[PDB]
């Protein structure tokens, strides 16, 4: 089970 | 080769966001807490490509 996790509504944007 | 970028849930709501496994069939993603996905499953597949219990 690839899991590939993008939480977006605060932390979702490094660098 | 290898992307797809396909949100297609059971939410009916295309937004990649949490936790999100590939339906091992459609290459498609989908949040682990609607679909009840353990992320450590062998195997995910969609309730389209293998029909399970969603109770939401
Ligand atoms: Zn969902
Ligand atoms: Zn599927």
């Amino acid at each position: 089970a690839r899991t590939k996790q993008t939480a977006r509504k605060s932390t979702g944007g490094k660098a | 080769s290898g992307g797809r970028d396909v949100i297609r849930c059971i939410c009916g709501l295309y937004k990649d966001e949490g936790l999100m496994i590939q339906c091992d069939k459609c290459m498609v993603w989908q949040h682990c807490d609607c679909m009840g996905v353990n992320t450590d499953v062998e195997h995910y597949l969609c309730e389209q490509c293998d029909p399970r219990p969603v109770d939401r």
